């Protein structure tokens, strides 16, 4: 009944585990070798990546 | 140049293995059956130890090696 | 019909014991079944194994 | 008043549930061999029994 | 043929011929999937 006024924090863990993000159309696992691997451009080219 | 005479005999027949199945795995994408699936501060005693019993065994449904059971339906966790 | 009995038990077989090993195969002891007693004898590994 | 902190008493909780535990459950069942017979107290002659 | 099965689809439900079955604890099995 005499609660205090509050503020929320939130906050999430994930161990044991790696971030990814996969190098495809649209982000699916379509196979191992994605199709933007295959896409001509960066298969008969050169890049930088930043 | 047959080498069905070195395969077990099912009964007059060779167990020859589906030649679709040859290793092929990496990091995303490839997934494999048989999943993870799993002083008491709490004396219950009971559950504890039938639980204790249940984390040491298993099961599942491709585990269709030799015989489901009975009367039948198909089920999940595939 | 004909009084030959049909089941020629020797003293060599276990039945028990059989029965007991294709309970475990077919399904799994774990679980417990009351219309036959079906409650697998175990131990705590924290008594056997200290 | 009392002066000073209050009177009281210490007792080990977690190794007295453990004690506990292990002598019921090791060593009520060690080999009879390492068991002898009470003091003043009849007990059946038969091993075999409860009692 | 047989009109004694559940009929999912026009088509019968029909398992595989070979379906009769063996295991004998020996290890007689220790043997493979479904699939």
């Amino acid at each position: 009944k005499t609660a205090v006024d509050s503020i929320t924090q939130k906050k999430f863990l994930c161990d044991r585990t790696l971030w990814r993000i996969p190098f495809s159309s649209n982000f699916m696992s379509m196979g191992a070798l994605t199709d933007l691997g295959q896409n001509l451009l960066y298969a008969n080219s050169a890049h930088a990546l930043d | 140049i047959n080498f069905a005479s070195l395969a077990p005999r099912h009964g007059s027949r060779p167990f020859m293995g589906n030649w679709q199945d040859i290793g092929t795995s990496n990091m995303s994408g490839g997934a494999f059956s048989w999943g993870s699936l799993w002083k008491a501060w709490n004396s219950s005693t009971g559950q504890m130890l039938r639980d204790k019993l249940k984390e040491q065994n298993f099961q599942q449904k491709v585990v269709d090696g030799l015989a489901s059971g009975i009367s039948g339906v198909v089920d999940l966790a595939n | 019909a004909s009084q030959l009995n049909a089941v020629v038990d020797l003293q060599d077989r276990n039945t028990e014991l059989s029965y007991q090993l294709l309970l475990d195969s077919i399904g799994d002891r774990t679980r417990y079944f009351s219309m036959w007693n079906q409650a697998v004898d175990s131990y705590d590994p924290d008594v056997r194994i200290i | 008043i009392r002066v000073g902190n209050n009177f009281a008493m210490e007792i080990n909780l977690n190794a007295n549930l453990w004690r506990n535990f292990l002598y019921s459950n090791i060593a009520l069942y060690l080999p009879d061999k390492l068991k002898y017979s009470p003091s003043n107290v009849k007990i059946s002659d038969n091993p075999n029994t409860y009692d």
